[PDB]
């Protein structure tokens, strides 16, 4: 009944903040953690532990 | 005849290389009706690749250009991979007959473990008629022809008296044949009897199949091999009647069968997609 | 009645000021960047072992072990090193679902048609406890803490567990269809799931309130990974499509679909920085896409059935799938 | 060191547990048991057993059957059918005399059956067919206030089928309408993969069991015969 409308209510009102800043941020993080990502650039053989 | 012969070595060397890297290669291939496959493929290629070549160089320079040794060697070859090729196709029809009369212990007969014993067993079993009785001169003929082929070193025929040509005829061609005939018979019966069943349960809303696919089976090995085994008597009861190009003809149209296995126990769908993963 | 008139006026406001929050697309910010290029991938292991197909995996914290469970009724603990058994542990009902391993590294849980989640002591292995109370099959359940445990099941209900009393805390209402998958934060203070009704939400593990609802989708929701950054996460739906959703803008930003593929998703995984998301099909293979291009950089062929488990280990070396074919492999 | 050979030694053991298991798994057959509320569901199993999950293990011949009856979950939507792809057949238990009752229930069943048969997980899966309550039926249809004409229009215009009574014709017309209602959605949407199968039964019957022995014998024979190019 009423509960739909005050959950509604509850999550209507919450601080946005634009779309550019957030893709900026998550861009930011992906080239900051970039260099520790053995998939995407291959280790050497030698340290590969699977290999 | 020399293009026709290449070409027969190629076809015969070609699909049984194919088969037997394709279901080497994957593991959705690896079935237990599969090394049944694979030990014909085998003995195939085993065949083409050694004892057609040989064959075909001696009938073109009429004259055998090896020694005594190699001629024996090479004539056991022959006979064991024409028994190991035969014993391999009554296996299989055996075990279709044991899968479809009896689908409850299907299952639990056939283990893995249990087909390489029987595929040891169908092996030795070939080798045991072929080089045993041909490295040793039990089956040596008498007639003054025989020995003067025997002593000359640079020629040799097939020669032979009649208990080797009876007893390997039976132990090959004849045995084998009855068993097949019967298992198929009853698979023939149980594939009406369901046929039947479904058109008297549900036929008022929606044997070809069955008939064509039996024909193709029996009939290729059939018209193969039944002529040369018949022959084969015939020449040893009657003295004189049966000339030495008739006996070579029918030899080598038995030769032919182990270039049309792959045609024929091949044709399911999962081969057909190994074959289109790789080589295409 | 009048109410639901009036709740639709909420919506539209909802829509409204998440159109005006869009300044601009995550595309067209991310164009100058270079792309990472073709990726590929070789099989390194080979796993045998299970009779029957393979619905759930979950890597170990140590990247060393991991567990498995298949409709055989076993769970099996490999040593993906030495590809050799450590484990073998049978269970009373054949049909499970989910399968987790504690960050402790002390207990295994499972679960599936049966609506117990038992646990598993494995440095005393015999059951520990058995937890009841839902009213439908389970679907996923994540060790938060070694004492407590959280689970989702198919009665349209998450609720959180008391290892010890064997008595539910807290318990979370609000979805309409099956709860499929959960994914928990990094810091465990904040989880999402994904029902049948096409919506994820938001969920407060303390408080147990509802905080957010997205409804990008159009139809079931069958996978959830959540970014490494702790502001994002991803989902995978039936329609052939992923999407990358926001916490703090509050809408998606990127679609990652194709035309030539018809099929489901099953599975969803991100990467240790995040650049390269991994999604299991229907396909009988997996996909590589790019976070920030949705552009598809390879593909992992190789299974002979559809593929039903994915995961990444911890320090990212490697990354395992599971399929119906009965068989695991890790490729490097 | 001493450490990979215990290791070895624990997965020598496994394997050979696993592969004595291994037998006992294949050797058992599955079957599922789907039906509708108040068609009975419950008696069947009890009678044929005596000769949210419940697991009935009963043995023909030496041969073992393992039956599942999910109850637990009640909803239109089934999230949970696609892991039963793998099962030998699939047992519908329907009540046939319930055509003249409102929440119509015989309207839903075949909703059901058809959902049923048209999944995509369940496309090479047979489904064993159980008419129970022949007798109620029966009785319904003996001087009757109602008829099927007024809740099946197409009662009208029907035929007895090679029918064999055992009755009066109009039990058995009503019982061949009522089966030939499921054979027509069966016939039309698969092509040899999978065939339903029809029955009927009542409270006083023991060759249930039978029944299913034979069906199952039938299905495997004909999946092996298909399988081989010979049907
Ligand atoms: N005369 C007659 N009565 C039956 C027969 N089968 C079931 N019944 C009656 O109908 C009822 C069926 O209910 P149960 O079998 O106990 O359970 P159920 O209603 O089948 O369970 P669901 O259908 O799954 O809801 C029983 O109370 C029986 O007395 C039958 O073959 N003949
Ligand atoms: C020269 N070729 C041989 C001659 C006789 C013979 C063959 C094959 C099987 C037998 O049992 C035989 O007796 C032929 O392949």
């Amino acid at each position: 009944a009423r509960k739909l409308v005050e959950q509604l209510k509850m999550e209507a009102n919450i601080d946005r903040i634009k779309v550019s800043k957030a893709a900026a941020d998550l861009m930011a993080y992906c080239e900051a953690h970039a260099k520790e990502d053995p998939l995407l650039t291959p280790v050497p053989a030698s340290e590969n532990p699977f290999r | 005849m020399g293009i026709v012969m290449s070409l027969i070595v190629l076809a015969i060397v070609f699909g049984n290389v194919l088969v037997i890297t394709a279901i080497a290669k994957f593991e959705r291939l690896q079935t237990v009706t599969n090394y049944f496959i694979t030990s014909l493929a085998c003995a195939d290629l085993v065949m083409g690749l050694a004892v057609v070549p040989f064959g075909a160089a001696h009938i073109l320079t009429k004259t055998w250009t090896f020694g005594n040794f190699w001629c024996e060697f090479w004539t056991s070859i022959d006979v064991l991979c024409v028994t190991a090729s035969i014993e391999t196709l009554c296996v299989i029809a055996v075990d279709r007959y044991f899968a479809i009369t009896s689908p409850f212990k299907y299952q639990s007969l056939l283990t893995k473990n249990k087909a390489r014993v029987i595929i040891l067993m169908v092996w030795i079993v070939s080798g045991l008629t072929s080089f045993l009785p041909i490295q040793m001169h039990w089956y040596r003929a008498t007639h003054q022809e025989a020995i003067n082929c025997y002593a000359e070193e640079t020629c040799c025929d097939f020669f032979t008296n009649q208990a080797y040509a009876i007893a390997s005829s039976i132990v090959s061609f004849y045995v084998p044949l009855v068993i097949m005939v019967f298992v198929y018979s009853r698979v023939f019966q149980e594939a009406k009897r369901q046929l039947q069943k479904i058109d008297k349960s549900e036929g008022r809303f929606h044997e070809h199949k069955a008939l064509k696919t039996l024909g193709i089976i029996m009939g290729t090995f059939t018209l193969c091999w039944l002529p040369f085994f018949i022959v084969n008597i015939v020449h040893v009861i009657q003295d004189n009647l049966i000339r030495k190009e008739v006996y070579i003809l029918l030899n080598w149209i038995g030769y032919v069968n182990s270039g049309f296995n792959p045609l024929i126990y091949c044709r399911s769908p999962d081969f057909r997609i190994a074959f289109q993963e790789l080589l295409c | 009645d009048q109410l639901r008139q009036e709740a639709e006026q909420l919506k539209n406001q909802i829509r409204d000021a998440r159109k005006a929050c869009a300044d601009a697309t995550l595309s067209q910010i991310t164009n100058n960047i270079d792309p990472v290029g073709r990726i590929q991938m070789r099989t390194r292991r080979t796993l045998r072992g299970h009779l029957a197909k393979i619905y759930a995996m979950h890597w170990g914290t140590d990247s060393r072990l991991l567990v498995s469970a298949s409709q055989d009724g076993k769970l099996i603990i490999w040593d993906s090193y030495t590809t050799n058994k450590v484990h073998a542990i049978p269970l009373r009902s054949s049909w499970v679902m989910t399968c987790a391993y504690a960050p402790s590294g002390n207990y295994v849980a499972c679960g599936g048609l049966d609506n117990i989640c038992s646990i598993y002591n494995l440095k005393t292995v015999r059951v520990s406890r058995e937890l009841a109370g839902h009213t439908g099959y389970l679907s996923c359940c994540r060790f938060l803490d070694d004492n407590q445990i959280v689970t989702s099941s198919g009665d349209t209900t998450c609720a959180l567990w008391d290892i010890e009393t064997g008595q539910q805390t807290t318990t979370f209402t609000g979805h309409t269809g099956d709860v499929m998958s959960l994914s928990l934060a990094p810091d465990t203070r904040l989880f999402v799931s994904g029902a049948c009704d096409a919506s994820a939400k938001l969920w407060d593990v303390r408080e147990g309130m509802c905080r957010q609802t997205f409804t990008g989708h159009e139809s079931d929701i069958n996978a959830i990974c959540f970014f490494p950054n702790g502001n994002a996460f991803a989902t995978g739906s039936d329609d052939a499509t992923c999407r990358l959703f926001d916490l703090r803008a509050d809408q998606e930003l990127m679609t990652y679909s194709h035309d030539n593929i018809i099929c489901g998703i099953t599975s969803v995984s991100f990467s240790k920085s995040g650049r390269l998301l991994l999604a299991g099909y229907d396909d009988f293979n997996c996909n590589v896409w790019d976070a920030l291009k949705a552009d598809r950089a390879g593909v992992l062929a190789g299974h002979d059935n559809r593929v039903s488990c994915l995961g990444v280990t911890d320090d990212g070396m490697a990354v395992a799938t599971g399929s119906w074919d009965s068989f695991l492999k890790i490729w490097n | 060191r001493n450490e990979e050979k215990a290791q070895r030694e624990a997965n020598k053991k496994i394997e050979k547990q696993l592969q004595k298991d291994k037998q006992v798994y294949r050797a058992t057959h599955r079957l599922l048991l789907l039906g509708a509320g108040e068609s009975g569901k419950s008696t069947i199993v009890k009678q044929m057993r005596i000769l949210g999950i419940f697991e009935t293990k009963f043995q023909v011949d030496k041969v073992n059957f393992h039956m599942f009856d999910v109850g637990g979950q009640r909803d239109e939507r089934r999230k949970w059918i696609q892991c039963f792809n793998d099962v030998t057949a699939i047992i519908f238990v329907v009540a046939s005399s319930s055509y003249n009752m409102v929440i119509n229930r015989l309207q839903e069943a075949l909703n059901l059956f058809k959902s049923i048969w048209n999944n995509r997980w369940l496309r090479t899966i047979s489904v064993i067919l159980f008419l129970n309550k022949q007798d109620l039926l029966a009785e319904k249809v003996l001087a009757g206030k109602s008829k099927i004409e007024d809740y099946f229009p197409e009662f009208a215009r029907y035929t007895t089928p090679d029918a064999t009574p055992e009755e009066d014709p109009r039990v058995t017309r009503a019982k061949y309408f009522i089966r030939d209602e499921f054979l027509r959605i069966s016939t039309a949407s698969g092509d040899g993969r999978h065939y339903c199968y029809p029955h009927f039964t009542c409270a006083v019957d023991t060759e249930n069991i039978r029944r299913v022995f034979n069906d199952c014998r039938d299905i495997i024979q004909r999946m092996h015969l298909r399988q081989y190019e010979l049907l």
